């Protein structure tokens, strides 16, 4: 009956890819149990957990 | 027939613990959509029900070794683990395949290359094209060769 | 080699990959059989579509809606978890199962 | 004339054949009333076999009937089912999209065994779908015809096999049941038979009888001249019937424990507990005649039985020994010989009662199952047959049987002979049936037991040649499946009147000879050598008195579709095949002229077809209108006989029906009242009469074209009407509900004065391709806005107009009128599916005249194209001034064995200017053969060659050179049959005469305006982001293989990598191609093709390293 | 063609020629059966499964026994197998 | 029992629904099974509604909520050769004439921006955010002009007063 | 008992009759070109036959 209209649960929206400047942001070296490292890049402002899923 | 396997493995630096296997890669979401139609009818890529049978049957075992069980219930439940990543390679392989709704066999991960419905001859070899178009021919007795 | 594929190439080696290429692999282990919340219809934690694995369902738009423009690219919301970027990285980041 | 309203159409019939053509829909019919059990289909089965008049629910009911426990101390037992009236009327339902129904109910008694109660209920088994008075269902609106399918007989199949490595025979038999479990008894390349019951392994059959507990003393003698069954019973290597029974419950079972009463009762479980083993009533008298185990007991028990195994056996072994004959002690001897899984003998016909009863059977089961768990679980007195039963899984097996079966199809009609032959239709391929992929092209054969069973003319021409036939025009189903075949038995060569019916293995028992032989209307062939069929299939020269039974008529052997074919034994067959499947595609015009060279069939076939309303009962039209008649029935009472104006058809056609009669005749039982959609008078019309020359002109109609006057799209000669529906909805959403408003966001004025007030468009806004039919917005949400777009908002002011519109626009390429439009809303308590407020449907209309382009074909598979529509100056005209109308090509006509179209045109031509041979110097030598009241005619007489009692060339020879004038003294058309044609563009005559005359030709529904397609940039696909298929979306055509295959051919490189990169899958590369375009820069570089990153995670996927490297 | 592209024995498969000089033409038990006597000699190979439903070659008339033949001349009447022709006459 | 239960609603469907939504919806599928038996006709949601002592809107909530997702792999022709992941549009994806159409407005609202002065154009895009994506206010933007809040909205006033004229609304309206 | 390329047959002999001669030996055959098109050397073409 209907048009076969499909649309995933997502938003596009086509700003321009800007490269020059970005927000500041740390990074965070988290080490698992088993002598594993992961970085999460973190803004400056913005609270780093002492945990985190990687 | 055995020395074309062993030399093959001894040529490579393939190590052939990977025959074994011990973490499923999962296929990107975009790839096994879960598309919304207009009315919420949704319509997921039926690679998901094989992710669903997997995680769910891993997750049950995984809690059943933390439980402490007999022997009999922990074999039972990794068959039906290594069932299931036999389903999700390919399903229909070993013995009977995996039905879904209205006994319709769940297309797994080699069904996308097999037969015509693979993505080869389907998809990478013959491509619908832009710019295109269709009409039934009437003859044209008036134009010239190249026209 | 290439990642997002530039056209230059010569070879395609196939390989038997082995567990650790596969968890080299993915971004996340994905641990639950939760594909989306029945009533507001976005992806779970940890579920088969969850955003802090395989990337964001809305262009730069983190999933608590702490970050939302370009120029927070490529940092990570300290309390949501995804990176906050393209959302056609949905196509290109691949999960993992520990059994 | 036998139909009181009948033009008369004369005829050139020589013969006279007893036999009408029967009720054509009765294969639908009296199959669905069998079903039922309809007091109507009770009288016609006391008529003959009057001991057993069981419906097809009351079977299922006496198979179900009495259903006990596991301890059988509780039993359910149903009883008499019972039909009330419909809920809807027809058009009622298929307006208000309900399904057409009716409300079964079933006396379902339950008895309790150890205290002793009846429970006799009135349980609703469910609503239950009927059949219409025209032989088709209504589902959910829609129009469903179930159409028959063929499958073999379940039975005893002996069949012989040769092996290239032996050189000798090897025989074997296929016992094959209904639900069952196969055997079969197969002589290996020694000489040793074996019993492979269940598809299991080799097993000689000493083994088997030694399980059925028959010692070696048993079987030798019942062996003792088979020295093959001898050398297996010395060579068993086990004695002992328990030993025998372990050995076959080990092979058969394997993974359980001996345990030899579980091994004892499994044989005969697999065998004889009838619950999981029932060859049919149809397999027990199948069985039962192939080995003559019965001699007049009726069909019964349902289960096999080991007196009809040991006579499979000893069948078999005796087939091995070159036996002719063979009597079965206790029963009728048999001859001994193979059979042939294609012989019509071995092929019955599952109608459409067969089909839903046995949907209702396998509802039945799990229904079975359901009262099983539950009977033996809840208490005891306390339940009922409304507690026990569940009708869910009955009405649910129903429904999915009616929508969603590859039988139940969506009623194909765009003329009343495409519904007629869309009904009476054998199929050969669904559940059980056979499938294309494992489709034998043995089953494709036509093979003589055909003749009067099918037609081997009418198939479809595709893939599916010979798998979809056709019934004949006489034929007719035998209970049980079998397809039967009306003869004239003649007794000593008297041919009688006894039309005895006769299925296809009688057939083989007699001789039957044909109608077109010498009879002198005494009985009495005049030549003693006759033309004969024997069994097998060959013709013989028998002498005049063994000859039995005669056939009813000519063109017996043909469907009903191509019986409306004139001169048909002139043409070839594949041609004849192209002219009966293009006869079902025509579309019905707005004039519809009947033909003027016909065939018998065409009345019949219209009035069987049930688009032509008959007057039921005698009496004087009281009232016309275009609405309505109402007659006045000869005994007070008045009818009123509502016409259909401008319904859509299932393929989106025309449906009228105006009336013929007047304001003050007289109308009889059986008269044709209202001319429907391809009709003139009544008889069937589904084309025109159209002046035609075979010349091959200036290269217009050049390989099959066909091009036209302009006089056909000036006068409307040609012209269909094509009625579309549109339809959208309003549903609700996460956030509110879709709002059908006239107020649509970001959208002009002028294009918002077709809508009224509240959406949709007024009844009769012409519309065109990409207009607004219904005005429907959405609410959309909130998202953020892009600097540009808020800052052109701030600008002019507009607000973000929070909703979004997806309104109905009428897509491209459609335009026309607007008939109709039916809203259904929620807020009106009607039937809408949940959480859908408004639905809307718009039905859109055109009058779709002849273009160049369009299909167009005659009535011998001679089609083609438009070529180009000429004006009507500059086409050949004859002496008279009359322009021709179409010009054919000559090279069509010899190479492809049609010259039926060329003895139809002179016909035609002689037809429509009239003839008179003068009998003034007696009666002259061609008419005398030629019957009376057609030595003279009026002009355009209409006349009726049939199909093979045909015009016979010479008098049609005869005819045409005594044609009668125009209107001055002027023969336009010599006696060989041409013409001098002028030339209209030019105007020197033609050097030579060429052959006009009258020709039939149908519009065919392959029009331009539906084939037509293009795309610049549409939608995409989902996973991988190719662009879309089919005329439905925009979508592209397939660049398949072999069209890269070319590509690479040519060299082109180039191409080619546009043509996968930046036309499909470059996703990037698409909008860079538009942006370069309309900019005027260069194309641009292609990139990677999006289906190989799909490709590349896929194999990522399946625990392959897919890496790629550039050094 | 197919079978010929596909390089399957055919089903008509009549044997040839393995070496020159003459032969040992012999109708056996329902079916021939050829022996091939060299000019060197050596030993003389036996074919044995040939079937009497098939026919013998036609030449220039019927094989005779002890009919002097090529290296690689076809024997009976059928086509012969590519795989044998290739080992018998070389790659050429 | 208990535990077959709870992982039958937990692990049944793809779209996961929480015990209690699915006791409630197997609540309403047994009342209405139970009414099509006994009253012989599917009930209206409403009559459900009032069985089972709450508002039609949730029980057409439920219905909606009980509607299992369909397989992309179905086999939508009745010929065996096509997909339902063949025929359904994807509106996620680019239109392809609104890039360049986006890209056209910006080069027209780019040429109308630069038919202003120096000061003009920068407050507008600065107000507007058309250098960022990010539209900082008045006050901020006084502050990188050096000038008041209030000189900066009389300065947008004025600007917005320009900007309606026709002379440079003429190839903007179309943009629309 | 393996199939490989005359233009790899020849060359790797070269390769070895130097260094100390062996020459590998073999016969032709003539390969089905089913057989031929799936024992190729690019596996990208055999895998989407
Ligand atoms: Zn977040």
């Amino acid at each position: 009956d209907r048009v076969l209209r499909g649309s995933r649960l997502g938003a596009v929206s086509y700003e321009t890819d800007r490269n020059h400047d970005l927000a500041p942001r740390q990074i965070a070296r988290y080490r698992t149990d088993n002598g594993e490292e992961f970085e999460v890049p973190f803004a400056d402002d913005a609270e780093i957990p002492g945990t985190w899923l990687c | 027939k055995r020395l074309k396997v062993v030399a093959a493995f001894q040529q490579s630096g393939n190590s052939p613990m990977g025959m074994v296997l011990d973490a499923v890669p999962v296929i990107p979401p975009e790839l096994r959509p879960m598309v919304q139609l207009d009315g919420g009818r949704f319509a997921t890529s039926d690679l998901n029900d094989l992710y669903r049978r997997v995680i769910n049957r891993n997750n049950r075992l995984k809690r059943l070794i933390d439980l402490g069980a007999p022997e009999i219930i922990v074999n039972n439940e990794k068959r039906m683990l290594q069932e299931s990543v036999d389903a999700l390679f390919d399903n229909g392989r070993r013995g009977r395949p995996v039905t879904g709704p209205g006994n319709r066999p769940l297309k797994s991960l080699s069904d996308l290359l097999k037969g015509k419905q693979g993505r080869f001859r389907q998809n990478l070899l013959g491509k619908r094209v832009d710019y295109s178009g269709r009409s039934v021919i009437v003859v044209g007795p008036q134009l010239k060769l190249h026209q | 080699g290439a990642m997002l594929d530039v056209n230059f190439f010569d070879e395609l080696r196939i390989g038997l990959a082995t567990a650790e290429d596969i968890r080299q692999w993915s971004y996340g282990e994905v641990k639950k059989p939760e594909t989306i919340n029945y009533r507001t219809l976005k992806p779970e934690k940890d579920g088969l579509f969850c955003e802090k694995i395989f990337g964001p369902t809305r262009d730069w738009e983190c999933y608590c809606g702490k970050y939302k423009r370009v120029r927070f690219k490529g940092i990570i919301c300290e309390r949501c978890g995804v990176e906050v970027t393209r959302a056609k990285v949905r196509r290109e980041r691949m999960g993992h199962i520990e059994l | 004339n036998s139909v009181p309203g009948a033009p008369n159409r004369v005829s050139f019939a020589k013969l006279r054949e007893p036999l009408e053509v029967p009720g054509l829909l009765d294969v639908q019919t009296d199959s669905f009333e069998w079903l039922i059990g309809s007091p109507r289909w009770r009288e016609s089965a006391a008529e003959r076999g009057d001991v057993n008049p069981v419906g097809g629910l009351e079977e299922v009911l006496y198979e179900l009937s009495p259903i006990e426990d596991f301890s059988g101390s509780m039993s359910l037992s149903f009883s008499d089912p019972r039909f009330d009236d419909v809920k809807a009327p027809v058009d009622e339902c298929k307006d208000k999209d309900m399904t057409y129904a009716a409300p079964l109910f079933v006396t379902a008694e339950f008895i309790n065994n150890n205290t002793g109660e009846i429970k006799s209920q009135t349980v609703f088994m469910g609503d239950f779908p009927m059949m219409t008075e025209k032989g088709t269902f209504i589902i959910n609106g829609t129009e469903r015809v179930v159409v028959s399918q063929l499958v073999r007989s379940p039975g005893v199949y002996f069949d012989e096999t040769i092996d290239k490595s032996t050189d000798k025979t090897l025989h074997s038999v296929k016992v094959i049941p209904s639900r069952g479990a196969w055997l079969e008894f197969d002589v290996d390349k020694r000489d040793t038979v074996g019993v492979r019951i269940d598809r299991k392994r080799r097993q000689p059959v000493t083994v088997l009888l030694k399980a059925l507990g028959w010692t070696s003393e048993q079987i030798v003698e019942r062996f003792g001249f088979s020295e093959i069954m001898r050398s297996t019973l010395e060579k068993d290597n086990t004695v002992g019937t328990d030993e025998a029974l372990l050995d076959i419950y080990r092979k058969l079972r394997p993974g359980e424990p001996p345990t030899k009463e579980s091994a004892q009762t499994l044989l005969e479980n697999l065998f004889f507990k009838e619950k999981r083993y029932d060859l049919a009533r149809v397999g027990r008298y199948k069985v039962n005649k192939k080995l003559g185990l019965h001699v007049g007991e009726p069909i019964t028990s349902s289960t096999l039985t080991e007196e009809d195994v040991v006579a499979t056996i000893e069948y078999l072994v005796r087939l091995h020994e070159g036996q002719t004959t063979m009597t079965v002690p206790g029963g009728v001897e048999v001859p001994v010989e193979t059979d042939d899984i294609d012989h019509f003998g071995n092929r019955r016909l599952r109608t459409v009662g067969e089909l839903i009863q046995n949907q209702i059977r396998v509802g039945m089961s799990r229904m079975e199952r359901v009262v099983r768990e539950r009977m033996t679980t809840q208490d005891v007195e306390a339940i009922t047959p409304q507690t026990l039963i569940n009708i869910r899984p009955v009405v649910a097996a129903i429904k999915e049987f009616f929508g969603t079966s590859q039988l139940s199809q969506f009623m194909d009609q765009n003329n009343p002979l495409s519904g007629l032959t869309h009904k009476r239709r054998l199929l050969a391929l669904g559940p059980g049936g056979l499938s294309r992929e494992r489709a034998g092209l043995e089953v494709r054969d036509v093979h003589p037991s055909h003749y009067g069973r099918m037609c081997p003319i009418e198939t479809p021409e595709g893939p599916n040649i010979g798998l979809i036939g056709s019934l004949s025009v006489y034929a007719r189903v035998n209970p049980f499946g079998f397809i039967e075949t009306p003869y004239r038995k003649v007794v000593d060569g008297v041919v009688s009147d006894e039309i005895v019916y006769l299925t296809a293995d009688e057939e083989d028992r007699h001789v039957v000879a044909q109608a077109n032989s010498p009879i002198d209307a005494d009985g009495r062939f005049v030549e003693p050598r006759v033309l004969v069929r024997r069994k097998a299939g060959e013709v013989e020269y028998v002498p005049s008195s063994e000859v039995d039974y005669m056939d009813v008529s000519p063109r017996q052997m043909v469907s009903v579709a191509t019986a409306m074919i004139p001169f048909l034994e002139h043409d070839d067959a594949n041609r004849a095949l192209m002219g009966a499947n293009m006869q079902r595609q025509a579309v019905p015009l707005v004039r519809s002229e009947a033909p003027l060279v016909g065939t018998g069939m065409e009345l019949r076939a219209a009035i069987d077809a049930g688009d032509v309303v008959v007057a039921e009962e005698s009496g004087v039209i009281e009232e016309v209108s275009a609405d309505y008649i109402t007659v006045m029935h000869d005994n007070g009472t008045r009818r009123t006989y509502r016409m259909r104006k401008f319904a859509r058809s299932n393929h989106g056609t025309c449906a009228n029906q105006c009336p013929i009669v007047d304001a003050g005749d007289r109308v009889e039982a059986g008269q044709v009242i209202a001319d429907g959609p391809c009709t003139d008078d009544g008889e069937m019309a589904l084309g025109k009469n159209l002046l035609v020359a075979i010349m091959p002109w200036e290269g217009h109609n050049y390989e099959d074209a066909i091009i036209l006057s302009n006089r056909l799209v000036e006068e409307d000669v040609l012209t269909s009407i094509h009625i579309e529906e549109h339809e959208i909805d309003a549903r609700d959403t996460k956030l509110g509900a879709e709002e059908i408003t006239r107020d649509i966001p970001n959208i002009s004025d002028e294009v918002l004065a077709d809508l009224d007030e509240r959406g949709i468009v007024r009844i009769g806004a012409e519309v065109r391709d990409g207009d607004i039919l219904v005005g429907k917005v959405t609410p959309k949400g909130e998202t953020e806005l892009t600097p540009e777009e808020r800052l052109l908002r701030a600008i002019f002011g507009e607000k973000a107009r929070e909703v979004r519109d997806t309104s109905l626009k009428v897509p491209h390429g459609e335009s026309g009128k607007v008939i109709g439009i039916r809203v259904f809303s929620r807020e009106d308590e009607d039937e809408l599916p949940a959480g859908v407020n408004e639905l809307v449907r718009v039905y859109v209309a055109q009058k779709r005249k002849i273009s160049d382009g369009d299909k167009l074909a005659g009535r011998h598979g001679n089609k083609g194209v438009i070529g180009k529509i000429l004006p009507v100056e500059d086409m050949p005209f004859l002496a008279d001034g009359t322009p021709v109308d179409i010009i054919l090509n000559t090279h069509g006509v010899p190479r492809r064995m049609n010259i039926g179209q060329i003895l139809e045109t002179h016909l035609g031509w002689c037809a429509h200017s009239g003839w008179k041979v003068d009998a003034a110097k007696g009666v002259p030598d061609w008419a005398a053969r030629l019957p009376d009241e057609l030595l003279e005619a009026q002009p355009n007489a209409i006349v009726s060659t049939p199909v093979f009692d045909g015009a016979q060339e010479a008098e049609l020879q005869g005819l045409l050179s005594c044609t009668l004038p125009n209107r001055d003294g002027d023969v336009l058309v010599d006696a060989d049959g041409k013409a001098m044609l002028f030339d209209g563009r030019s105007g020197e005559p033609f050097p030579y005469p060429v052959t006009v005359g009258y020709m039939y030709i149908m519009k065919l529904h392959h029009l331009v305006d539906d084939k037509i397609h293009a795309r610049s940039t549409g939608p995409y696909s989902m996973i991988t982001q190719q662009p879309l298929g089919g005329k439905a979306q925009f979508g592209g055509q397939r660049f398949g293989e072999m069209e890269c295959w070319a590509m690479q051919a040519y060299g082109a490189a180039y191409t080619l990598q546009e043509l996968l990169t930046i036309k499909s899958d470059d996703t990037v590369g698409r909008v860079k191609v538009y942006e370069a375009i309309v900019k005027g820069e260069n194309i641009p570089e292609p990139g990677i093709p999006e289906s190989f990153k799909v490709l590349l995670k896929e194999l990522q996927s399946l625990c392959l390293n897919v890496e790629v490297l550039s050094s | 063609v197919q079978e010929l592209f596909e390089a399957r024995v055919p089903r008509g498969k009549a044997p040839i020629a393995d070496v020159t000089g003459r032969v040992r033409l012999e109708d056996g038990e329902r079916f021939y059966k050829i022996t091939i006597v060299p000019d060197d000699g050596g030993e003389e190979v036996v074919y044995d499964k040939i079937s009497k439903r098939q026919r013998l070659r036609v030449f220039k008339r019927v094989l005779s026994d002890g009919d002097h033949v090529e290296v690689g001349q076809q024997l009976m009447e059928g086509s012969a197998d590519p795989h044998e022709v290739l080992r018998v006459q070389g790659p050429r | 029992r208990q535990a077959i239960t709870r992982a039958m609603a937990d692990q049944a469907r793809t779209i996961r629904i929480p015990v209690h939504m699915v006791e409630v919806i197997n609540k309403l599928g047994r009342i209405q099974r139970e009414l099509l038996q006994d009253l012989g006709r599917e009930p209206t949601p409403e009559e459900l509604a009032k069985e089972m002592d709450i508002t039609p809107e949730k029980v057409l909530e439920i219905q909606q909520y009980a509607r299992e997702p369909i397989s992309l792999d179905q086999t939508i022709g009745d010929e065996g050769d096509s997909q339902l992941g063949d025929f359904i549009e994807d509106s996620e994806a680019v239109v392809a004439v609104d890039a360049v159409s986006f890209t056209l407005l910006q080069d027209q609202l780019q040429s109308v921006l630069d038919t202003l002065s120096e000061r003009e154009a920068g407050v507008v895009r600065l107000r507007f955010g058309l250098t960022d994506g990010q539209p900082r206010t008045l006050d901020e933007i006084g502050q990188v002009y050096g000038v008041t809040r209030e000189r900066i909205r009389q300065i947008e006033s004025k600007t917005m007063s320009k900007l309606r004229h026709p002379s440079r609304s003429q190839v903007l309206r179309d943009y629309l | 008992g393996s199939l490989i390329d005359r233009a790899e047959f020849e060359a790797e002999n070269r390769r070895v009759v130097a260094e100390g001669g062996e020459p590998a030996a073999g016969r032709p055959v003539l390969m089905g070109i089913t057989k031929a098109s799936l024992a190729t050397d690019s596996w990208l073409s055999a895998a989407s036959f």
